[PDB]
């Protein structure tokens, strides 16, 4: 049948390990799974583009984590600036040490 | 040579070679020497420590 | 005149000195403004300017500062305003240090007259260092690396006598001043001059 994006796969895998939605999501959903399932999944296949993909269509929710992503997907080594890593890591560890969404700690 | 040049950030020594090499006798065909004249003119572009603008 | 000080005064007691130097600035009080834009760019000389960071937030400002400030031929002490003039060009040289533009940032740093690059000029610089803003000295330890590894770049591209010369003064002005970590840093500033030889 071909195999389909790694998008389209990563959403038909959440249809399945995941049928019903659990209460403690954040930051809504993106054509019908939650943003960071989203998120996560596809960076576990590898497949930063996919998950950048998701990223613009939740532009307004997800707040300044766009900027950050961004320059994840840029530089290499997987890592970031000490600048920016620094501004993120203060933000997760200030007030989200301990988030509903276990897929929002994981990113 | 302008391989190792280059590396060293002596592009201006890299840019001379090629040059030289573009306008020499040796046989070589046009299109190399259009991909030496423009390796050097980029190479030349482009700051080298110790030699003037 | 009063209260713009007086409220200016609160908000730097109150650690807010972007807010402070603002509102000195108001009221052309430039002894306080460099003071204190002295103190919130010496943290950010050597760090990365990039969109919307704060640097670029903070040496936009005191660049629209320097402005109004020749233009209109204001200055503080020579002390507090040397300094803010003296960090505003190092600010500029790790922005050219960090873009690539290697000779560019060298030019700069040798009319600063700030690091000795020939063995005769030591005895001054070393001399000088001692009466220099803190605010420059905790920098000194960016600055020579900066410096070295531009060097040690060009070095990689007589000449060669030359940059080994120059690599030489900037160890033995190391050596002779005590500062922010000068155990780590003449450390790597001896190895990259190895590396040339």
């Amino acid at each position: 049948g071909g195999v389909p994006g790694t998008y389209q796969l990563v959403r038909s895998f959440l249809n399945i390990k995941l049928p019903a939605p659990l209460p403690g999501l954040q930051d809504g959903e993106v054509e019908g799974h939650p943003v960071w399932a989203l998120i996560y999944y596809c960076m576990r296949c590898g497949d930063l583009l996919a998950a950048s993909q998701v990223v613009n269509r939740a532009q307004h929710q997800l707040g300044e984590f766009k900027t950050w992503f961004q320059e994840y997907m840029n530089s290499k080594d997987r890592r970031l600036s000490p600048a920016t890593e620094n501004k993120l890591r203060l933000h997760y560890r200030r007030a989200l040490r301990n988030n509903t969404d276990p897929y929002k700690r994981a990113v | 040579l302008c391989r190792f040049y280059t590396t060293r950030s002596r592009f201006f020594e890299a840019a001379q070679v090629q040059t030289n090499l573009a306008k020499s006798d040796l046989n070589i065909s046009l299109k190399d020497r259009i991909i030496l004249l423009s390796r050097a003119k980029g190479n030349a572009s482009v700051n080298t420590i110790g030699i003037s603008r | 005149k009063p209260i713009i000080n007086k409220v200016a005064s609160v908000a730097e007691n109150k650690g807010l000195f972007e807010e402070a130097a603002k509102l000195y600035d108001l009221a052309k009080n430039a002894d306080k403004v460099l003071e204190l834009m002295n103190k919130l760019l010496s943290p950010v000389v050597p760090q990365i300017s990039a969109p919307q960071s704060n640097k670029e937030r903070l040496k936009n400002m005191a660049l629209s500062i320097a402005e109004r400030y020749r233009a209109q031929g204001i200055s503080a002490n020579k002390f507090v305003d040397s300094t803010f003039y003296l960090l505003l060009d190092l600010i500029t040289f790790f922005d050219e240090y960090h873009s690539g533009h290697i000779d560019r940032a060298f030019d700069i740093i040798e009319r600063l007259k700030l690091v000795p690059l020939n063995q005769e000029s030591v005895e001054e610089r070393v001399a000088a260092f001692r009466n220099f803003s803190d605010e420059i000295r905790h920098n000194l330890s960016e600055v020579l690396l900066a410096t070295m590894n531009i060097l040690f770049t060009q070095f990689k591209r007589d000449r060669d006598s030359q940059l080994r010369s120059q690599a030489r003064t900037l160890i033995t002005f190391a050596g002779m001043i005590p500062y922010r970590t000068s155990g780590d840093t003449n450390a790597r500033l001896v190895q990259m001059e190895v590396l040339m030889n």
